[PDB]
Order: structure tokens, then C-alpha cells, then sequence
RNA sequence: AAUAG
DNA sequence: GCCATTTTCGCGGCTATTTTTTTACTCCCAAAGTTCCGCTATCAGTTAGTAAAAT
């Protein structure tokens, strides 16, 4: 998403950083947005909408 | 807490889908059931239980704990 | 432009 | 070459609030650069399905 960098990032270069995988890349970015939209932890982020 | 819903406990999709079979709503409601019905819940593994039981001790809260005047 | 102080 | 007279130059209080303006007018053509619709083709993202694994 390019938060903290000039630039954002395909799944290429992501995965260029460890292991160069587009679906693995894909699923933890997926993973991530799901905690992320758990109730717990997106009571904070859900008042800027 | 007692009226929070149980997707705020963070369980894993199987442990949901099973406590939604059992239609168990809110916090106070899986805490007052203990290993009677937990362990009897088809289709809900013996890991499962341990799971649910570390998630409740990390909330402070136990199984079959007795409240008053629920709802 | 006009009006208020 | 200094003493006076005429000519420019710049100035004339501070805060608010109500509200636009308006004349004057060749044409055609050939050549050139640009746009707008349609189609192609590639890549990346998304989604559905199925096998792999775990309970």
C-alpha cells in the first residue's frame, strides 16, 4: 500500500523480498486484511469512515 | 463483555462455526455451559476445547460460570 | 455608491 | 547667474454591512495536426474450483 515508502508495490516485488511467490504473497496479504476487519482490532479505523 | 457477541472472541472458523451451531450468541452464554455441552458439540475437536479455553483465560473469564437474571 | 458607529 | 514664477507630483481616518455587466464583426480553400471511436493484446487482479491437510 505503500504506507512509510515512496513508492507502492505489486506482488512481484513483494515477493521479491524473501520468497518471489505471487499466490503466497497473496494469501498473507489476504490473511492480514482479515484480522484487520476483525471487530477486535478495527474499532479505530472504522471512525474515519 | 458478558454481552459482547462471540465474534469478538477471535475464534478460528471451525470453533465458530461450531458455537453458531449450538447457537450461542454472546459471551455470557458460552460461559455458562462448561465441558457438559462444549465436549458433546458435534463436529467440535478435542484441540478445539483447549483453543476455547486458552481464548477465555486470556479474558479472564472461565467456563460455566454462574450469572443471574440472563438475558 | 448607500448605511451604522 | 541668481530671484522669482510657473509647472508637475503626491496626499487627503478606521472598522462593518447591502451587490456581476451591456457598441464596433468577410469569406474560401488547401494543407496540417489533433481527436474520438473502435479493435487488439497483455498483464494483473479477482474468483471459482479442487486437492491437501487437519481435526
Amino acid at each position: 500500500f505503500g504506507i512509510d515508502m515512496n513508492t507502492d508495490h505489486t506482488l512481484e516485488e513483494v515477493g521479491k523480498q524473501f520468497d518471489v511467490t505471487r499466490e503466497r504473497i497473496r494469501q498473507i496479504e489476504a490473511k492480514a486484511l482479515r484480522k484487520l476487519r476483525h471487530p477486535s482490532r478495527s474499532e479505530v479505523l472504522r471512525s474515519f469512515l | 463483555i458478558l454481552l459482547r457477541p462471540v465474534d469478538d472472541l477471535e475464534l478460528t472458523v471451525r470453533s465458530a462455526n461450531c458455537l453458531k451451531a449450538e447457537a450461542i450468541h454472546y459471551i455470557g452464554d458460552l460461559v455458562q455451559r462448561t465441558e457438559v455441552e462444549l465436549l458433546k458439540t458435534p463436529n467440535l475437536g478435542k484441540k478445539s476445547l483447549t483453543e476455547i479455553k486458552d481464548v477465555l483465560a486470556s479474558r479472564g473469564l472461565s467456563l460455566g460460570m454462574r450469572l443471574e437474571n440472563w438475558p
